[PDB]
RNA sequence: GUGAACAGCCUCUAGUUGAUAGAAUAAUGUAGAUAAGGGAAGUCGGCAAAAUAGAUCCGUAACUUCGGGAUAAGGAUUGGC
RNA sequence: CUCUUAAGGUAGCCAAAUGCCUCGUCAUCUAAUUAGUGACGCGCAUGAAUGGAUUAACGAGAUUCCCACUGUCCCUAUCUA
RNA sequence: GCAGUCAAGCGUUCAUAGCGACAUUGCUUUUUGAUUCUUCGAUGUCGGCUCUUCCUAUCAUACCGAAGCAGAAUUCGGUAAGCGUUGGAUUGUUCACCCACUAAUAGGGAACGUGAGCUGGGUUUAGACCGUCGUGAGACAGGUUAGUUUUACCCUACUGAUGAAUGUUACCGCAAUAGUAAUUGAACUUAGUACGAGAGGAACAGUUCAUUCGGAUAAUUGGUUUUUGCGGCUGUCUGAUCAGGCAUUGCCGCGAAGCUACCAUCCGCUGGAUUAUGGCUGAACGCCUCUAAGUCAGAAUCCAUGCUAGAACGCGGUGAUUUC
């Protein structure tokens, strides 16, 4: 198998889980569940959603 | 006159009547035909349906597009603790059918078996099989005279087994008694095999093995009274229909002046006895071995139970059988796994299935982690633990 | 009498021709 | 499919019944295709014939050059908005429904394909994969 | 009080708490709803339902009894501090 | 030319709510239309205050098409009282 | 409407490969008439929708027999109702005509199946208009538009569900009988091979999928939200913060569990006996002949294997059977 990463949140995507979205030009997105896909569809920015991995990197969380 | 156009029949007429089953344990109507050359072995087994998970494996099917490629398949997990032989039964051949002749029980019976024979066990004196135990107090001639009658007559021999309910997370506390036919040769050896196995336990790997096509016999999940729209799948009436639209418009013609048995009518849905066949075994697990969920390609130390345990069932701590596909009946239901009645060589069988990964994420939601150590590594540290 | 028990006038019901 | 298909197709979830309007993915001059029939479809009462990715359909042109209109011509669906499950296990779906104009044999009317092309459609029609730049 | 408003909604004064109840949540109903992909292929018939909706700014055709058509059609903006 | 007769359908209009034949013929609209619209007129049986023709605006009137919208439908599912 | 008999002739020659005149014998009650037997102190009427079953005069699928059948394609005939026979534009339509898919888009019956099942578009009350006819009131199997579709709680039938009595009670079984189910196509290979001058061009076995149908299932995907679970927003109210009430579930976003979807996944058995027919041996009829005696192979056929129910008046095995 191969473990993919979520485009919106950043969590691990095991085989069978989640969905896959292809934008019109050439881009392929991967989502772990319907929560990440619905937030992406609403044009929400992942750097403003507090539980995403991209949020923690910018706001110096974790470390 | 003709209908207006020809349409297929709604439902199957062979599954009638669709009534509630007479018992929660489905009967085994047929057994594999005996072969005298084969050794004495069981034909079926009893287990409890835990739940379902996901497996990733390589597909070995020449002429197909996914050949040497990975696929995901849904599998069922059935908890199968070892059963205990408590007696044997012989059946003689009669022109009216098969007739039971002599039933010989074991000397000592556990309280799980005695729980079956009582409806008010907390109020009873537990006197079951007390005077029968006096037959073993003598030299043994009382049991041997009843056992030698099964060697001469009773061309069909069946064994009595019961499940160990106390080894499962269920709070039902009562064993399930059933008859399993012995398939071997030399009818005298069948009762010698059963005599030695009194108060003894047989495991699940002695009956089934890897890549074996078996049949599942269980009771369908019940749904109570159901309308004709979901019980038979008939077409819904238009929105303009007065007096309801989830019905059947024409239930019959003028002549004959009776409602036929072949029309769709509302009634009980579910809780029927079903027999699904051609199910391949993917794993024969052990209850005394750790890392049941581990694979030679995954190597991570984890057992088959999901995060937080199986939903509405608990955790697997005994031997289990992993079956590809779906199994009739819901969780916590007694099921009867039976070997195939014919040799299948359609190349869907005869293939050796080697897994690559077993899904063990939580089935209580959209799980993101397989092991508890994986959750701590991804999330780092929290306020509660540190 | 009332709005029910309709038998007489009709668009396509009984008492036609 | 029918004639000209190089192999079989695994079942893809149907998303385009009769009457659906999908975009035109090639440079034949048509703007959209109006699906009127599906080749190789079944026969059930009241059930509409539906199309999927890689299926060959008969479609008309509603918007485009006047010489491509008012006539029925074969078409091949290359994109699907309805999510379908691959045997690998991923649930994928495109942003819109697109098709290309082809002859009964399988050769395309145009020469280039805009946007991505599904992997199942490229394997079934060799000439579609030759004119497709990016696949999934 | 909100708002253009005697609209809808909430509250004060004042007045009621009166319509046989209890226990469960099958089918079929009545009333209210939501649905992936397609978008009238349903049907005698877009029946029913959905969509549109206030204000401000921009823009507005054929035709005409020159008064209209016109809120034509079609777009943008709207909080808090 | 001429029969009969008080005089023989003028201006307009039409398979129109008026055309039996008829699903009239041609064009247009659709992948496909006994529908719709525009034309053709020896019109069974159109026609001038029995008012003819044309008309902006208006209509809980009768129809066709298009855009948008939608469980009408493909194909049903679930929830509340 | 359908099927025979005869065979003048057509078919390049050749009546019956296939058609077949002039005649003549029947069948059918899915057409329309004829009749007026039942019903006018009422049997609710056309079409469509919906649903079941039956008929064969067989459209497709199965197996065969013939051709003026090389292959391919097709036509005709036999056994056969097991299993299928569609999506749309127009019309109230039945009927019909086109578009398209498909292995195929066969014909019919069940009070011209089916209104206390639906719909009310047609016809067939009362309103109103037009044309023709009539002095007029009015007429028209002419056109046009609008017009209340009532009741089951009874009996039976059907779908499910209890249940007295067989000493009591409990467990494990047997199977009399009834029902039964799967279906069709494509691709690869066979093979550009057999066949054919060429052009063209198969089939058996094997493999992979798909069409329609059925039985289950919820790991995943999608749907559903009164978990009123969490968060957000508007108006108003509790002095404010906090925390909440109300707006007939206030609205919005996410949302487990449960339910559910060819909108998700899994699965759907193999033996015997036969029809048509092709044979073997072999008479009648010294010869000849699949038939007369006997016997072999043989269809989506039938019966079993398997699957569902378990006679509540069918049965078996086994455990325990009370002292105030």
């Amino acid at each position: 198998m191969k473990v993919e990463i979520d485009s919106f949140s950043g969590a691990k995507i095991y085989p069978g889980r989640g969905t896959l979205f292809v934008r019109g030009d050439s881009k392929i997105f991967r989502f772990q569940n319907s929560k990440s896909a619905s937030l992406f569809k609403q044009r929400k920015n992942p750097r403003r959603i507090a539980w995403t991995v991209l949020f923690r990197k910018h706001h110096k969380k974790g470390i | 006159s003709h209908r207006k156009y020809e349409a297929p029949r709604h439902g199957h007429l062979g599954f009638l009547p669709r009534k509630r089953a007479a018992s929660i344990r489905a009967r085994v109507k047929a057994f594999p035909k005996d072969d005298r050359s084969k050794p004495v072995a069981l034909t079926s087994f009893l287990g409890y349906k835990a739940g379902m998970t996901t497996i990733v494996r390589d597909l070995d099917r020449p002429g197909s597009k996914f050949h040497k490629r990975e696929v995901v398949e849904a599998v069922t997990v059935v908890d199968t603790p070892p059963v205990v032989v408590v007696g044997v039964v012989g059946y003689v051949e009669t022109p009216r059918g098969l007739r039971s002749l002599t039933t010989v029980w074991a000397e000592h019976l556990s309280d799980e078996v005695k729980r079956r024979f009582y409806k008010n066990w907390y109020k009873s004196k537990k006197k079951a099989f007390t005077k029968y135990s006096a037959k073993y107090a003598q030299d043994g001639a009382g049991i041997e005279r009843e056992l030698a009658r099964i060697k001469k007559y009773a061309s069909v021999v069946r064994v009595l087994v019961h499940t160990q309910i106390r080894k499962t997370p269920l709070a039902q506390k009562k064993a399930h008694l059933a008859e399993i036919q012995l398939n071997g040769g030399s009818i005298s050896e069948k009762v010698d095999w059963a005599r030695e196995h009194f108060e003894k336990t047989v495991a699940v790997d002695s009956v089934f093995e890897q890549n074996e096509m078996i049949d599942a016999i269980a009771v369908t999940k019940g749904h109570g009274f159901e309308g004709v729209t979901h019980r038979w799948g008939t077409k819904k009436l238009p929105r303009k229909t007065h007096r309801g639209l989830r019905k059947v418009a024409c239930i019959g013609a003028w002549h004959p002046a009776h409602v036929m048995w072949s029309v769709a009518r509302a009634g009980q849905r579910g809780y029927h006895s079903r027999t699904s066949i051609n199910h391949k075994i993917y794993r024969v697990g052990k209850g005394d071995d750790e890392a049941n969920g581990a694979t030679s390609f995954d190597r991570t130390k984890k057992t088959i139970t999901p995060m937080g345990g199986f939903v509405h069932y608990g955790e697997i701590k005994n031997d289990f059988i992993m079956v590809k596909g779906c199994i009739p009946g819901n969780r916590k239901r007694i099921v009867t796994l039976r070997k195939s009645l014919y040799t299948n060589t359609s190349r869907k069988a005869l293939e050796e299935v080697s897994l690559k990964w077993i899904d063990t994420a939580s089935k209580f939601g959209k799980g993101r982690f397989q092991t508890p150590a994986e959750k701590h590594a991804f999330m780092g540290t929290l306020k509660k633990d540190l | 009498r009332g709005r029910g028990r309709g038998r007489g006038r009709g668009r396509g019901r009984g008492r036609g021709r | 499919s029918g004639n000209g298909a190089q192999g079989t197709k695994f079942r893809i979830s149907l998303g385009l019944p009769v009457g659906a309007i999908m975009n035109c993915a090639d440079n034949s001059g048509a703007r959209n295709l109006y699906i009127i029939a599906v080749k190789g479809s079944g026969s059930r009462l009241n059930r509409l014939p539906a199309a999927s990715l890689g299926d060959m359909v008969m479609a008309t042109v509603k918007k485009g050059k006047p010489e491509l209109r008012k006539k029925v011509m074969p078409a091949i669906v290359v994109r699907q908005a309805k999510s379908w499950r691959r045997r690998d296990g991923v649930f994928l779906y495109f942003e819109d429904n697109a098709g290309v104009i082809a002859n009964p044999k399988g050769e395309m009317k145009g020469s280039a394909i805009t946007g991505p092309v599904g992997k199942e459609c490229a394997d079934l029609w060799p000439r579609v994969a030759s004119n497709s730049g990016v696949v999934v």
